[PDB]
């Protein structure tokens, strides 16, 4: 069944590749429609272990796997 | 430091200092040192040493953190820089 409601305010995704400036964009997009979470709780990249990056929730900084 | 307090509030003696007293304290004011064996470690330069026996804890402190956080390579963004070559030589 294909879904008829995509996105929500609790959709979290996944985003594969190393891509800080697209991502920094959708947290800040997160940040400017006054969501509680950030859209982003993961990234996958083949080439990289597992870290952490740190983002900008506003002016506080968190960090995503 | 009683006469450099009253020059200005912050002006205090610092660690690098203390240490450096109190260490030349410790050689020549406690026993086993002459005055040409306590002077001769100050002369030849003992008291580098423990600043470098010190620092090497936090060296490898370092090292283990940027290795365990997993970091990859700095590289000191253009803009921190500004290069002042000659014109044409």
């Amino acid at each position: 069944g294909k879904s008829t409601t995509l996105f929500s305010r609790h959709t979290k995704a996944i985003v594969w590749g190393m891509q800080t400036r697209a991502v920094q964009g959708m947290l800040d997009f997160d940040y400017v429609c006054s969501r509680d979470e950030p859209s982003v709780a993961a990234m996958v990249y083949p080439f990289t272990g597992d870290h952490k990056q740190k983002f900008y929730w506003g002016h506080k900084e968190i960090l995503i796997p | 430091e009683k006469i450099t307090t009253s020059k200005k509030p912050n002006l205090i003696l610092n660690v690098d200092g203390l240490i450096g007293v109190a260490f030349v304290d410790m050689l020549r004011n406690c026993g086993s040192f002459t005055r040409e064996e306590a002077d001769e470690y100050i002369d030849i330069g003992a008291l580098n040493g423990i600043f470098v026996l010190g620092r090497s804890m936090g060296f490898i402190g370092h090292y283990l953190d940027q290795k365990r956080l997993k970091q990859g390579l700095y590289r000191h963004p253009w803009d921190d820089i500004s290069y002042v070559l000659p014109e044409h030589m």
